[PDB]
Protein backbone atom coordinates (compact mmCIF):
# COMPACT_ATOMS: atom_id res chain seq x y z
CA UNK A 1 0.00 0.00 0.00
CA UNK A 2 3.16 2.42 1.08
CA UNK A 3 4.32 2.09 -2.24
CA UNK A 4 0.99 2.67 -4.06
CA UNK A 5 0.22 5.90 -1.81
CA UNK A 6 3.74 7.27 -2.58
CA UNK A 7 3.21 6.91 -6.39
CA UNK A 8 -0.33 8.12 -6.31
CA UNK A 9 0.88 11.05 -4.45
CA UNK A 10 3.52 12.05 -7.08
CA UNK A 11 0.96 11.00 -9.64
CA UNK A 12 -1.32 13.46 -8.26
CA UNK A 13 1.49 16.11 -8.17
CA UNK A 14 2.43 15.72 -12.08
CA UNK A 15 -1.19 16.02 -13.15
CA UNK A 16 -1.82 19.04 -11.04
CA UNK A 17 1.71 20.62 -12.58
CA UNK A 18 0.27 19.83 -15.99
CA UNK A 19 -3.21 20.91 -15.83
CA UNK A 20 -2.06 23.99 -13.79
CA UNK A 21 0.93 24.97 -16.41
CA UNK A 22 1.19 22.28 -19.40
CA UNK A 23 -2.62 22.15 -19.63
CA UNK A 24 -3.51 26.15 -19.97
CA UNK A 25 -1.35 26.73 -23.07
CA UNK A 26 -1.68 24.04 -25.19
CA UNK A 27 -5.62 24.90 -24.67
CA UNK A 28 -5.30 28.14 -25.78
CA UNK A 29 -2.99 27.20 -28.60
CA UNK A 30 -5.29 24.61 -29.76
CA UNK A 31 -7.98 27.27 -29.00
CA UNK A 32 -6.88 30.17 -31.30
CA UNK A 33 -5.77 27.43 -34.03
CA UNK A 34 -9.83 26.53 -34.13
CA UNK A 35 -10.80 30.32 -33.97
CA UNK A 36 -8.25 30.67 -37.11
CA UNK A 37 -10.12 27.84 -38.65
CA UNK A 38 -13.18 29.08 -38.56
CA UNK A 39 -12.24 32.88 -39.37
CA UNK A 40 -11.24 31.08 -42.75
CA UNK A 41 -13.94 28.65 -42.97
CA UNK A 42 -16.21 31.37 -43.07
CA UNK A 43 -14.08 33.59 -45.37
CA UNK A 44 -14.51 31.15 -48.23
CA UNK A 45 -18.27 30.63 -47.72
CA UNK A 46 -18.51 35.05 -47.32
CA UNK A 47 -16.42 35.29 -50.87
CA UNK A 48 -19.06 33.23 -52.40
CA UNK A 49 -21.26 35.50 -51.42
CA UNK A 50 -18.87 38.56 -52.36
CA UNK B 1 -6.90 18.87 -48.69
CA UNK B 2 -10.43 20.28 -48.54
CA UNK B 3 -9.11 22.93 -46.28
CA UNK B 4 -6.71 23.84 -49.23
CA UNK B 5 -9.04 24.31 -52.14
CA UNK B 6 -11.27 26.19 -49.76
CA UNK B 7 -8.26 28.20 -49.03
CA UNK B 8 -8.00 28.70 -52.98
CA UNK B 9 -11.47 28.97 -54.17
CA UNK B 10 -11.74 31.73 -51.51
CA UNK B 11 -8.82 33.59 -52.31
CA UNK B 12 -9.38 33.50 -56.18
CA UNK B 13 -13.31 34.08 -55.06
CA UNK B 14 -11.91 37.41 -53.64
CA UNK B 15 -10.03 38.96 -56.46
CA UNK B 16 -11.93 37.19 -59.13
CA UNK B 17 -15.45 39.61 -57.85
CA UNK B 18 -12.65 42.44 -57.60
CA UNK B 19 -11.95 41.52 -61.29
CA UNK B 20 -15.69 41.42 -62.08
CA UNK B 21 -16.51 44.33 -60.69
CA UNK B 22 -13.84 45.43 -62.81
CA UNK B 23 -14.98 43.25 -65.95
CA UNK B 24 -19.28 44.88 -65.14
CA UNK B 25 -17.81 48.43 -65.48
CA UNK B 26 -15.61 47.90 -68.64
CA UNK B 27 -18.72 45.62 -70.06
CA UNK B 28 -20.53 48.90 -69.61
CA UNK B 29 -18.56 51.82 -70.86
CA UNK B 30 -17.80 49.73 -74.05
CA UNK B 31 -21.56 48.79 -75.11
CA UNK B 32 -22.44 52.46 -73.92
CA UNK B 33 -19.55 53.34 -75.92
CA UNK B 34 -20.75 51.24 -79.36
CA UNK B 35 -23.73 52.27 -78.88
CA UNK B 36 -23.02 56.57 -78.18
CA UNK B 37 -20.86 55.67 -81.76
CA UNK B 38 -23.70 54.49 -83.40
CA UNK B 39 -25.61 57.47 -82.60
CA UNK B 40 -23.10 60.28 -83.31
CA UNK B 41 -22.47 57.96 -86.87
CA UNK B 42 -26.09 57.91 -87.15
CA UNK B 43 -26.83 61.44 -86.81
CA UNK B 44 -23.75 62.60 -88.92
CA UNK B 45 -25.87 60.41 -91.83
CA UNK B 46 -29.16 62.20 -90.99
CA UNK B 47 -27.15 65.24 -91.39
CA UNK B 48 -25.00 64.23 -94.70
CA UNK B 49 -28.61 63.06 -95.86
CA UNK B 50 -30.13 66.37 -95.02
CA UNK B 51 -27.43 68.34 -96.82
CA UNK B 52 -28.00 65.80 -99.74
CA UNK B 53 -32.25 67.04 -99.73
CA UNK B 54 -31.00 70.21 -99.39
CA UNK B 55 -28.79 70.34 -102.64
CA UNK B 56 -31.55 68.36 -103.88
CA UNK B 57 -34.13 70.96 -103.84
Amino acid sequence: MSIFIGQLIGFAVIAFIIVKWVVPPVRTLMRNQQEAVRAALAESAEAAKK
Amino acid sequence: AEREAMLAKTAADNRKSAEQVAAAQADYEKEMAEARAQASALRDEARAAGRSVVDEK
